[PDB]
């Protein structure tokens, strides 16, 4: 399994992001989710909001934000937001990522 | 028959402040976006140095 | 000391021209196509000598630290070794101020040299050190 990607975050206030891409060939659609490598272990999902002239990507970070440094790569993943769905869901809170939450298949 | 008078006065002079206010509201953030931009205007700046 | 054919492509436009890639960015795309249009017309398509440029400039703020936006670039006794078409790149850069935007113009003419001569590299950060066996395996 190989992972794409288009760029490094150029910026970032508090839970937003800004990228400056790189092969500048590539292009990403309006509304998918970008996987951003703080570490080589852990991985923070966003959503593309907005796009610039000069190529550039709007973002909104919805993990593990404090992580996030200038430098740091991103990933594509093509494709919408989207959570796992069903009937295994009833029981269960989650987060509107669909991460499990403790307490004391498909996607849609 | 007069605070019925009184009443619509209020009313008039209640909803024409809420527009202003609103309206000031506009006005404000309009303001900071602009000083913003105004500000941070960027240009190519392609004229000789040497 | 700057060649008036520098002066005359500079004051000409050169944005508008014909490229080998549509480049997208905002001011810095300018400072990167100017290089590849000197590269093409007055030294005949000699691409990677501004490449070394670069690899000189990595080794020459070592010598100076980051305080060499300052310094004209013409007048100094370590940018001898410069390009006299990267040296005046470097002082329209140092006019505007855009100089912290550097390794976007590197990034750039990168991409620009890869796609006339049709090189698009591949890099690799592999181990602690390399081997053999995964230098023909990989």
């Amino acid at each position: 399994e190989a992972k794409q990607k288009i760029g490094f975050v150029h910026g970032i206030d508090g839970t937003i992001a800004t990228i400056a891409p790189a092969a500048s060939k590539v292009t990403v659609p309006y509304n998918t989710v970008l996987e951003i490598a703080v570490s080589a272990t852990n991985i923070a999902n966003a959503l593309v909001f907005n796009l610039e002239k000069d190529g550039s990507i709007g973002v909104i970070l919805l993990d593990n934000i404090s992580e996030v440094r200038s430098g740091q790569d991103v990933y594509a993943t093509g494709s919408l937001l989207k959570i796992p769905v069903g009937f295994h869901m009833l029981g269960k809170i989650i987060n509107p990522l669909g991460k499990e939450i403790p307490t004391g298949t498909k996607l849609g | 028959g007069n605070i019925t008078g009184l009443m619509q006065l209020a009313d008039y002079t209640y909803n024409k402040t809420r527009k202003e206010l609103i309206t000031a509201e506009l006005l404000e953030i309009i303001g900071t976006m602009t000083a913003m931009h105004a500000g941070k205007k960027v240009g190519l700046k392609k004229t000789e140095f040497w | 000391v700057p060649s008036p054919k520098y002066i005359e492509i500079y004051q000409s436009d050169f944005s508008r021209n014909a490229y080998p890639l549509e480049l997208l960015g905002g001011s810095h795309v300018d400072f990167a196509k100017l290089l590849y249009s000197f590269a093409d017309q007055v030294e005949n398509k000699k691409f990677e000598v501004y490449v070394e440029d670069f690899k000189k400039l990595d080794s020459i703020i070592a010598e100076k630290g980051p305080f060499w936006a300052e310094e004209k670039i013409f007048q100094s006794p370590t940018f001898q070794g410069l390009s006299e078409g990267f040296k005046f790149i470097l002082g329209w850069i140092q006019s505007e101020g855009a100089i912290d935007r550097l390794e976007n113009v590197r990034l750039a003419y990168k991409e620009l040299v890869n796609e006339a001569r049709k090189e698009t590299t591949a890099t690799v950060i592999v181990a602690k050190e390399p081997s053999g066996n995964d230098l023909a395996e990989i």
